[PDB]
């Protein structure tokens, strides 16, 4: 928390002119970029032994005797969509898409469903799109 | 600049009409040159 | 352990697929229990687990192709109206690269192999 509080109070530290992005980019080609390197890098790693640390008592506490958290048969698919971390959500996209070429290929270059063809049409596309770009890994 | 540090010449400058002359080399020079410096697509240039 | 030991138990009961004519396959079967278990992955717990259901999806998907498909394109909605839901990560991400959120505390698994990227080679 102190990390990653100092991490922001850092990152509020930058000067901001009028937004042009290219010159964002010409950043690029200072002691600031290596600075915020090195409290990113303390950050995320503290992160790392976190979720190491919470992932080991939650084992733990399963080995124990205890339980992990149940599935009711009245949670509604749509909460637990969006009571799911991002991470999560990010993940299991990845392998869903990965899914999706494995069947594109599965049909061996034959004809897709039309189903999905009909689906992908131009206001999905363009929400997929416009959710993931902005956000999602390059990947 | 030297020949301009009287009062005197700035005077002279102003009673034989150079400032409406300097004034015309303004117009004809920003309308004439095209700016040549790097521009964003430079920068986009190079990473490329 | 339990889902790979299951991984395997089910994988076995593929392979000794001598069904008796009045017995059916276990593919079509086993297919749509993973459609009926569709609808809770989003809740799962275990990267290694889901992994695994997943390579049992991926083999056994040549049986039916439209309602996992059908099924997943929901999926696809859903996780892409609610993935969009704070400047500051877009920022590091644009400024310097660096896309994993620094703040969120939970993560989920690790992929890591000793073998940006320039998409020139990919072109």
């Amino acid at each position: 928390n102190l990390a990653c509080h100092r991490l922001e109070t850092l990152l509020q530290s930058i000067d901001l002119p009028p937004l042009n992005s290219a010159n964002n980019a010409q950043y690029f080609l200072v002691e600031e970029d290596s600075r915020v390197f090195s409290a990113y890098q303390d950050c995320i790693q503290l992160q790392l032994q976190l979720n190491l640390a919470h992932n080991a008592v939650q084992r733990l506490k399963v080995a124990l005797g205890a339980s992990r958290k149940m599935l009711s048969e009245t949670s509604n698919p749509e909460d637990l969509i969006q009571t799911s971390s991002t991470e999560q959500l990010r993940t299991i996209i990845r392998y869903l898409l990965d899914t999706l070429l494995s069947l594109l290929h599965a049909s061996n270059g034959h004809s897709v469903p039309a189903v999905l063809q009909s689906t992908f049409h131009a206001q999905a596309c363009e929400e997929l799109f416009k959710h993931l770009c902005i956000s999602g890994t390059p990947k | 600049l030297r020949v301009l540090d009287t009062s005197d010449a700035l005077k002279a400058f102003h009673d034989m009409g150079g400032v409406q002359l300097i004034c015309n080399n303004m117009v004809t020079s920003t309308r004439a040159i095209v700016n040549t410096a790097r521009s964003m697509v430079s920068t986009i240039m190079k990473f490329l | 352990s339990i889902a790979h030991k299951c991984a395997r138990f089910l994988a076995l009961c593929i392979s000794n697929g001598k069904c008796d004519p009045c017995q059916p396959a276990f593919g079509p079967v086993l297919l749509k229990a993973l459609l009926d278990n569709m609808s809770f992955l989003p809740a799962a717990t275990t990267g290694g687990s889901v992994y695994w259901y997943f390579v049992l999806l991926n083999y056994v998907k040549d049986e039916d192709l439209a309602g996992c498909s059908t099924a997943c394109a929901s999926l696809l909605t859903a996780v892409s109206r609610q993935l969009q839901d704070t400047p500051m990560e877009a920022l590091l991400q644009t400024r310097y690269g660096l896309y994993s959120s620094p703040f969120d505390p939970v993560l989920f698994d690790l992929e890591m192999s000793g073998s940006e990227i320039d998409l020139s080679d990919v072109l």
